[PDB]
């Protein structure tokens, strides 16, 4: 839905060619293609089709749209992580972020049923300030 | 004299027609690809050094033979047993290498990864052929067993013979 | 007035691309968190791969990194009295580092580049 | 008598990166299936940012790539009747490509390159 400038599009086919190049690498190991060598026999002394078996990674073919997820990144710690309770706040603020700019041309009807399961009290307070005020 | 090969080879669709069969040996001749890659798999399994060079990868569809030259001085270097995955701490580990082997020689009978295809052997005659497949067989041959030891006076880069 | 650790390596890696000289050395990983360059071990420039066509061990000098990453070695905050301290002690630090760069090959006799 | 497709791609890139200039021209892609190197819109080379210390649009020129492959404009396969025709035609066409990819950069008048 948001506009891509032609600086967004030249980093999109950055990030093209540097997972291609993954893929290349992961080719060029020893290891991977002392596997997907023998593998390959293997699967032709099972049966006589002309096919090469490779090794690459999912995404790296896919695009890194197809895994890109979001990382709750506490500051001032450059560790990632994906706590339990932070996970299900920032659930509802995709709901909020949604609910701003999602269904211009709808009217939406949101059914919360029993929020208050295996949240905290304070949870449910924050939740009520935003359903209400 | 007759043919007197065990290999079988091919000839030229057009130019068969105006010969006789008997005629066919002295007039030029190709061999057949598969062949081709087969005979030079054959022989080089029974004709490298196994302390010059190491055959890694011998297939019906590819084939690589690298060379292996040692390294005066035993090689140390740190690996990383972690370096497979981001997230956990790195663990080092001391490792001692004393061959190293570079690729030298590498052919496919058709086209698989990026081998390159193995090109038909051709002669204008059965035993010309014979002489050129000769010829390149004791060529490929030749360049597996060059000798191999590093240069003290030239610390690292490659080889000098021994 | 001593320089921070980020912007350091800043400097040194616009330096190093700025002046390098390809003939005698490459950049193989360019990266805002590490970068190495290695050194060409090949014979004179102008057209060597254009000939051998008609017939027909890497070392690496500087490596750096601007925080710790991997393996590779972590650069000195540039630190002095004032401002110009430390333009003349950047300048050349970055001369002799990039002489060694840039230093033409050694022949290195009996192997003669095999 | 014509190189092959890949094969003409294979030399352009090992002989730009040989007489690459960093003063001018600057190579960022530089993959096996692609390549592409612009130019450097700046300034005066030697020991600007370590003045800028002491203080206190991207142009692509040249695009190839083997294959079909993104935007990349295709590679030609270098055809010669002969093959010391081909080698004085393959020189030729590679000293007309890095003649352009060094040349210095235009003063651009009005604006003064801001």
């Amino acid at each position: 839905e948001s506009q891509g400038n032609e600086s967004d599009e030249g980093i999109l086919n950055n990030i093209k060619s540097l997972t291609d190049q993954v893929n290349q690498q992961i080719g060029e190991m020893t290891i991977i293609k002392g596997f997907q060598q023998e593998i390959t026999s293997e699967y032709r002394s099972l049966k006589k089709e002309e096919v090469s078996i490779e090794l690459k990674s999912e995404m790296a073919i896919k695009g890194f749209f197809s895994d890109i997820i979001p990382y709750i990144k506490k500051d001032g710690d450059s560790n990632y992580y994906p706590g339990d309770g932070r996970r299900k706040m920032l659930s509802y603020s995709i709901y909020n972020y949604l609910a701003k700019k999602k269904y211009e041309d709808k009217i939406v009807i949101y059914l919360i049923e029993e929020p208050e399961i295996s949240l905290h009290r304070s949870m449910q307070i924050a939740l009520s300030k935003q359903l209400f005020e | 004299k007759l043919q007197s090969h065990n290999f079988n080879l091919n000839y030229n669709l057009l130019d068969r027609i105006q010969t006789h069969p008997m005629l066919l040996e002295t007039k030029p001749c190709y061999l057949s690809q598969e062949e081709s890659y087969k005979i030079i798999r054959n022989h080089i399994k029974a004709n490298i050094n196994p302390k010059f060079a190491r055959i890694t990868s011998d297939y019906d569809f590819c084939l690589t033979v690298v060379k292996v030259l040692e390294l005066y001085k035993p090689h140390e270097y740190i690996v990383d047993l972690n370096a497979m995955y981001k997230r956990r701490k790195p663990k080092l580990e001391k490792r001692f290498q004393t061959k190293r082997e570079v690729e030298i020689y590498k052919v496919a009978p058709k086209a698989y990864q990026s081998y390159p295809i193995v090109e038909p052997f051709s002669g204008k005659d059965v035993e010309d052929l014979k002489s050129n497949i000769k010829k390149f067989l004791d060529d490929l041959m030749a360049k597996i067993n060059e000798p191999l030891v590093e240069c003290k006076c030239c610390k690292g880069r490659g080889v000098i013979l021994n």
